């Protein structure tokens, strides 16, 4: 009664999980805990050398701005969740009987819905009725599971009579359903109709993430909804993913906290030594308090506040604005824009953007991500001929031309039976459209490719009748009438299918297609006549990643089909095991075939996929394929997308219950004990795992043992993997031997695999859409990961590296004068600058130069960064951003603060550095002198660390100097009169009226800029080894690995793949359909013609 | 929808990338050296142009001469005139029960210094930049407001209140102030000049707007305990100090940044100081032993930098040296590297 709604909220927070998840997301970084506690203990009286509310104020501004970026981010994903949630849905209403165009949100449990065809399904529905004979319907679960075939979803016989929209008012009762757990292939339930109990099963269990194909409509009683569904259950929270650059930021905050406690110990022990040694010479302080441990604690807190600004307060905010604004500028690129379905490459989490320069492993989906889910009839090895550049259609004009050579051509009955085999031996359904085109309803895209390819070559397939005729249409002829006698269903232990026919002259003939390892064991072909040329054309097909079948025939006499039809009739009516006895019959009939020829279809990859995978493997990235589809399909796709090259060994591992260590121990004993050069042995070796062979091999007795020596492969193609074990692979690789991972998928079989990654990319566009909305980056097409990753991650990591190291520099370049003055104040804790001017330093006047370093600069152009994918390996090793280089920047801030300090000591000696009538520059005139000098050394350094100068760098690098030189008389001339900074009375007249203030600002920064200007000259005129070295950069072990069990060479591959399941429908479908007779009065009603 | 093809949005902004050829960096270094050499010469010359005279008179009472004009030891005198000083500065210590160890200092100005002359007291090792020190003054109370008890600034804490009364100039700065009253005259001996000086226009112009005469009636307040010798009976309506007028209080309240500082007392900006022998009479009220360093008076005639400080003058020449030392390294290296 308290069931969920149908919203897929991929929001990072909803209403009440904002404040704990955002405050935990902010205080997981140490430079906000540190200012929470140096805000809290700054409230202790007579301790704060700055003010009570400085760190309160700027920490509050940091918290509000980070909550603003968090809020705009979560709104920009909230209207995308709402964009998926306002999708159409036809819902039966109790008031009036018509299905009305509601939204997905208004669907509840127990709600009869109607979905149309080739359009997605909103909820887990029991099929109660359909427009097809006996109420069946098809579905393509390429987002539930990953297989590209279609699935029979039969409705029950007692409920399929509710075809009419008007008559489902008396459909009353209940559904005692399953618990909402996430077993995809499993369902248990008992529907109660008006009188009877109905047993339920996963047969009538259309799930959420898949689309209804090749029907007209269904009627679906909604059971599970939203996150209650089987596919989106343990898969939608938008977790806090700590990027790998902010982790090493956190150990740099540990590093600066170490040098902090070194300075507070040096400083406060100096306060003990001077405060007890010269106590007779400090009598003008009245230090009558003899508690030296108490004043050690209080003064410890004074240096703990005064030194507290060495870690930058505007660190995580300015990194969130660089990451957010880079994520804006890469989600708005024409080179990453996919104009076919209008998707502008939106980046959602916006904080995992420098992860894109860190990626070492990519864990891709196959179906939809790598492929277009289309199968085109590419080629046909037909009587031993493909071609003699690549020409394929010229064979087809040589085929229509060679067929019309009927007086003098030996091949003409053979190619006639091959083209008959392409358009008769199948289970596709023809659909007469309204226009002048026919649409083939195919449960196999293999069979749809074969029938559409036979229709593009003469024989157009026209009408199926159930236990009756099966007519075609020739281009030369008019129409030929066949007669489908028997059908042999496809099976994975069978690897073939067959169909006994009756030609219109009365000749009963068999047609059969399948794998050569199964077909070729069962034929003669008159002493292997067409066999060997068929073999070498299978090797020509499998070398290009083409799905391949061996298409053969034989002949049957009248008495052989008489007695055999009898035996198959008593074989089909057995309820013990129909599949096994039909296999035993269906290979007692398939002796001594004649190999007519072979076919070749391609699974039609997404655009730019082999170029992308090739230029990512050049980037040092190891693409693994986590698919839910079959092994042979993914070997043909990895062969077609150039993962599997020529001469690659395919370490197959198809385990059993405890037969795991035989495969792993044999492959690793036979892999490690012999050692080649092992650089060109990486590139000829690949791993193929099952899903049952990986649920047994992802367990801690085999887990590190799998990765740390089976990462010696070039490609790991994990085949037929559930949505759970995909996430187990990603978590398993990011935990043991922690690299930086990327996940890309199209549908919600990958949503657990995308959220469990360091950065999870999703494919937006077509019917696979749920993975893109719950992603870190939604991308239109897989080829945009090449420019999104190599250009927009190498920029996003190097610019953020120089920005973070610069901000550490600038904060220890201002606030380290505070420590050099401890030596001169009395080891007392005297702040040099005014209180709010420091907050203005790390909030107003040095916060934009890191922003324009981190965005508007480039250190490599986008041309040479994608012409040389080798330059991506500069980021994977963490070369630009470490803790050693961090010590270079921090020590640079120490040297610059040291020479600003010592310089202004010697310049403003005695305070006697004014010409204005004998007056003296006080504490605070000197304070804004070292403040301003530190501003000019700091943005001068930001001028030295930008490579290119945009118009926004001229706003931030000199315009922050100009904005302080304009800001300071306004502030120090207005705000002292408002009792806010009363330390600034007369400081404008005694600084900007001073000759030696502007003289100090001229030269005293040019000392520090002499050091960094000459070093920045030297490291690009005589030390060029950042980019240019990278630009200027056997058979016995193979015989050993071929001897290992389950290792398959490339040269023996014949490329068989046939997407058809056992619950996909072969023998039931043909006996039901009519193409001639039209619809009924209610929907596209086809009667049960049986 | 489709993003715009603007140069901003598509990261095609008009960016200038400076190549660091030695046709650009090396004339920059020769130009920066060529422009910071003559200014740094002009800032050593204008810092060696001023003519000061510092006499450490801190050990005038314990060294006591008290009967004649005997010489000051060379540890204590520092003079930087244009001419050389023929007769060394003398010192004595008078005592006549009302002067209370005044230290007559008798120096010889050797040239008529025509720029405006300014008399400071230099105090070494007085940590006036201490954390407990640059606080400890009630800002509303130096404005003249009768700030009562429990409304006073708590930073004045040891020098905040007394025997059921409050201290009007509370805290550490407004206690503990330098009270060696310099005489308003450089008394010329042997009939040279009899040169006058003023304790007016000595502080900042904004201190004379903030430090105002108080609104107490001298029975609610009490003087701070260090200068209780000038007010032995306490505060009366007649002797109560005008903080707006005293103006040597508010040069002390303007706390300096360093332990070694000047503070202004006297000046004369309208006449030259001729080349006579001048007797400056300093009433020693402020002991050494309070702080831990030397008290000295400076007679200086500041310039564009404002004192004899060659630091920024030689500091244009360190930068102008490195822009010429590395402009020869990165040019002899630039020739000999493809040689
Ligand atoms: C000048 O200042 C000194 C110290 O700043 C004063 O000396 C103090 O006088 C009070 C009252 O006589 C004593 O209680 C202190 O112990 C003295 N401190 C010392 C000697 O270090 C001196 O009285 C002031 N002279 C004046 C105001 O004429
Ligand atoms: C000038 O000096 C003489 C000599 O001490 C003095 O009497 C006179 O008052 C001074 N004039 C002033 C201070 O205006
Ligand atoms: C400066 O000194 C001269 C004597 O050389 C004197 O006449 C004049 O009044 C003094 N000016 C001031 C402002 O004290």
């Amino acid at each position: 009664f308290g069931y969920s709604d149908n919203h897929i909220s991929t929001t990072k927070y909803n209403f009440a999980t904002f404040l704990p998840k955002f405050l935990f997301q902010e205080f997981s970084k140490y430079a906000n805990l540190f200012f929470l506690c140096t805000s809290a203990i700054q409230q202790v009286p007579h301790v704060s050398p700055t003010n009570r509310y400085t760190t309160i104020g700027t920490l509050l501004v940091v918290l509000i701005v980070s909550a603003m970026k968090e809020c705009i981010e979560d709104i920009k994903r909230a209207n995308s969740d709402k964009e998926l949630n306002n999708s159409t849905a036809e819902i039966f209403s109790e008031a009036h009987d018509d299905f009305v165009e509601k939204r997905w949100i208004d669907i509840r449990v127990g709600d009869i819905i109607r979905v149309k065809s080739e359009e997605p399904i909103p909820a887990d529905t029991i099929i109660l009725s359909s427009s097809e004979p006996e109420g069946l319907c098809y579905i393509e679960t390429a987002n539930l599971d990953g297989e590209t075939n279609l699935k029979i979803k039969q409705s029950r016989v007692e409920t399929a009579k509710f075809i009419d929209v008007k008559t489902l008012k008396n459909m009353n009762g209940k559904v005692v359903s399953e618990q909402p757990n996430s077993s995809l292939y499993t369902y248990e339930g008992t529907m109660t109709l008006n009188d009877r109990q109905i047993p339920l099963s996963p047969d009538q269990m259309i799930l959420r993430g898949a689309t209804l194909r090749n029907t007209a409509w269904i009627f679906g009683l909604v059971i599970f909804t939203g996150h209650e569904t089987k596919l989106l259950r343990n898969a939608t929270a938008t977790p806090i993913k700590r990027t790998a650059v902010e982790k090493i930021i956190n150990r740099q905050i540990i590093a600066l906290f170490t040098v902090l406690i070194v300075l507070i110990l040096i400083s406060s022990i100096g306060n003990v030594i001077m405060s007890t040694a010269d106590a007779k010479h400090l009598s003008y302080l009245y230090l009558e308090g003899t508690n030296k441990a108490g004043l050690f604690f209080k003064d410890f807190l004074t240096f703990w506040i005064l030194f507290s600004n060495l870690v930058p307060i505007s660190l995580f905010v300015t990194v969130e604005l660089i990451k957010y604004y880079q994520a804006f500028m890469i989600g708005s690129d024409l080179d990453l824009y996919y104009e076919k379905t209008d998707t502008p490459t939106v980046v959602r989490t916006s904080s995992l953007v420098e992860e894109l320069g860190q990626i070492e492993y990519i864990f891709s989906d196959k179906t939809g991500t790598l492929t277009r889910n289309i199968m085109e009839f590419k080629s046909c090895s037909i009587a031993g001929h493909c071609y003699d550049g690549i020409e394929v259609g010229y064979r087809k004009f040589d085929d229509l031309k060679k067929k019309l050579n009927d007086p003098s051509d030996e091949d003409s009955p053979i190619i006639n039976d091959f083209l008959t085999l392409l358009a008769t031996c199948h289970t596709v359904i023809p659909e007469f459209q309204s226009d002048g085109s026919i649409k083939y309803q195919a449960a196999s895209p293999d069979e749809g490719a074969l029938v559409q390819g036979g229709a593009d070559l003469g024989y157009k397939f026209i009408i199926r009748k159930p236990n009756s005729v099966t007519v075609l249409l020739e281009e030369t002829g008019e129409e030929k009438e066949y007669q489908l006698l028997n059908i042999c269903e496809f099976n994975s232990t069978r690897k073939r299918m067959s169909a006994i026919f009756r030609f219109p002259d009365g000749s009963i003939k068999l047609f059969c297609k399948g794998a050569d390892t199964v077909i070729l064991e069962r034929l003669d072909d008159e002493a292997n006549q067409y066999v060997e040329a068929t073999m070498r054309h299978l090797e020509d097909y499998a070398s290009e990643g083409l799905r391949t079948l061996c298409l053969a025939m034989r002949d049957i006499s009248e008495g052989e089909y008489e007695e055999w039809n009898s035996i198959y009739n008593e074989a089909a009516t057995t309820l013990d095991n129909r599949a096994e006895k039909l296999d035993e019959a269906a290979n007692l009939i398939e002796k001594n075939l004649i190999l007519i020829g072979a076919t070749a279809i391609e699974d039609k990859l997404q655009d730019g996929v082999p170029e992308t995978i090739h230029t990512l493997q050049e980037a040092g990235i190891k693409i693994w394929v986590l698919t839910g589809d079959r092994q042979e399909t993914a070997i043909n796709i990895g062969m077609s997308c150039r993962l599997l090259s020529e001469d690659m060994n395919l370490l197959i591992i198809n385990e059993e219950t405890r037969d795991d260590t035989e495969r792993n121990l044999l492959e690793k004993i036979n892999a490690l004990n012999e050692h080649q050069l092992s650089t060109h042995d990486m590139n000829t070796l690949a791993l193929v795992i099952d899903g049952k062979s990986l649920g047994f091999a992802l367990e801690p007795e085999l887990e590190d043992y799998l990765l740390t020596v089976a990462k010696l492969c070039k490609a790991v193609i994990c085949c037929r993997v559930s949505p759970l074990q995909k996430a187990l692979v990603v978590k398993m690789v990011k935990r043991k031997s922690s690299s930086l991972l990327l996940a890309i998928g199209d549908g919600a079989n990958d949503v657990s695999m995308i959220q469990a990654a360091h950065v999870g990319v999703g494919i937006s566009g077509m019917e696979g859409m749920q993975a893109a909305r719950s992603a870190d980056i939604a991308v239109g097409q897989f080829k945009f990961l090449k420019k999104l990753l190599l250009v927009h991650g190498s920029w996003s990591y190097q610019r953020i590296s120089v920005a973070i190291l610069y901000s550490f520099y600038k904060n220890t370049a201002l606030y380290m004068t505070q420590f050099w003055y401890v030596f001169a104040n009395a080891f007392s804790g005297q702040s040099i600058m005014e209180s709010w001017t420091m907050s203005f330093y790390n909030l107003f006047f040095t916060v934009w130069p890191p922003f324009v370093i981190g965005v508007f600069d480039q250190f490599v152009s986008s041309r040479l960064l994608e012409r040389y994918p080798q330059l991506y390996k500069l980021g994977q090793k963490g070369q630009f951003f470490s803790v050693y280089i961090f010590w270079g920047w921090i020590i640079n801030g120490f040297f610059h603060s040291a020479i600003v300090f010592i310089g202004t000591i010697l310049i403003y000696r005695y305070g006697f550095a004014l010409n204005m009538h004998g007056e003296l520059a006080d504490h605070w005139s000197w304070g804004v002198t070292v403040y301003t000098t530190s501003v000019i050394i700091v943005l001068g350094k930001a001028a030295l660390v930008t490579n290119q100068w945009t118009k926004f760098t001229l706003i931030a690098i000199p315009g922050s100097l100009l904005f302080w030189l304009i800001f300071f008389p306004i502030y120090a001339s207005i705000f002292p009169h408002a009792n806010i900074s009363r330390e600034y009375y007369g400081v404008v007249k005694h600084t900007y009226g001073s000759g030696v203030f502007w003289l100090t600002l001229i030269v005293l920064p040019i000392f520090a800029l002499v050091r960094d200007f000459l070093w920045k000259y030297y490291k690009r005129m005589y030390e060029p080894e950042t980019y240019h070295v990278i630009q200027e950069m056997v058979q016995q072990f193979q015989n050993a690995i071929r001897k290992v069990r389950q290792v398959q060479r490339m040269k023996k591959q014949r490329g068989f793949a046939f997407s058809q399941a056992e619950e996909g429908g072969q023998e039931k479908i043909v006996r039901m359909y009519d193409t001639t007779q039209k619809r009924g009065k209610y929907g596209e009603l086809q009667d049960a013609s049986a | 929808k489709k993003p715009p093809n603007t140069a901003f949005r598509q990261q095609r902004l008009k960016a200038w990338q400076p190549i660091l050829s030695p046709q650009s960096v090396l004339p920059l270094l020769i130009f920066v050296a060529c422009i910071f050499t003559p200014i740094g010469i002009g800032l050593i010359v204008s810092a060696t142009k001023v003519q000061d005279l510092t006499i450490d008179y801190s050990h005038c009472d314990t060294k006591a001469s008290t009967t004649a004009f005997e010489d000051i030891p060379k540890k204590y005198i520092k003079y930087h005139f244009k001419s050389k000083v023929e007769n060394k500065p003398q010192w004595r210590l008078t005592e006549n029960e009302n002067g209370e160890q005044s230290c007559e200092l008798q120096f010889e100005i050797p040239n008529d210094i025509k720029k405006s002359i300014f008399i400071y007291y230099k105090i070494t090792n007085f940590y006036q930049n201490h954390r407990r020190y640059v606080q400890s003054f009630d800002t509303k109370q130096i404005l003249g407001e009768p700030i009562k008890k429990d409304d006073l600034d708590t930073s004045c804490s040891p020098i905040r209140s007394r025997e059921d009364k409050i201290i009007y100039p509370c805290g550490l700065i407004a206690n503990s102030m330098f009270n060696d009253t310099f005489s308003q005259v450089l008394s010329g001996i042997d009939d040279t000049e009899d040169y006058n000086l003023t304790n007016k226009h000595i502080s900042w112009s904004i201190d004379r707007h903030r430090f105002k005469t108080t609104k107490y009636n001298a029975s609610d307040i009490v003087p701070p305990p260090n200068w209780m010798k000038k007010y032995p009976d306490g505060y009366t309506d007649e002797n109560l100090p005008d903080i707006h007028t005293w103006e040597e209080f508010q040069v002390w309240m303007r706390t300096a940044a360093f332990p070694k500082f000047y503070k202004l007392t006297l000046k004369n900006e309208s006449a030259s100081l001729p080349k006579g022998k001048y007797q400056m009479n300093i009433e020693l009220n402020y002991p050494i032993s309070l702080f831990g360093g030397t008290k000295s008076f400076v007679l200086t005639t500041n310039g564009a930098i404002g004192g004899r400080n060659m630091s920024l003058g030689v500091l244009y020449l360190i930068v102008a040296g490195l822009c010429a030392l590395f402009g020869i390294i990165f040019l002899v290296k630039l020739i000999f590297q493809p040689r």
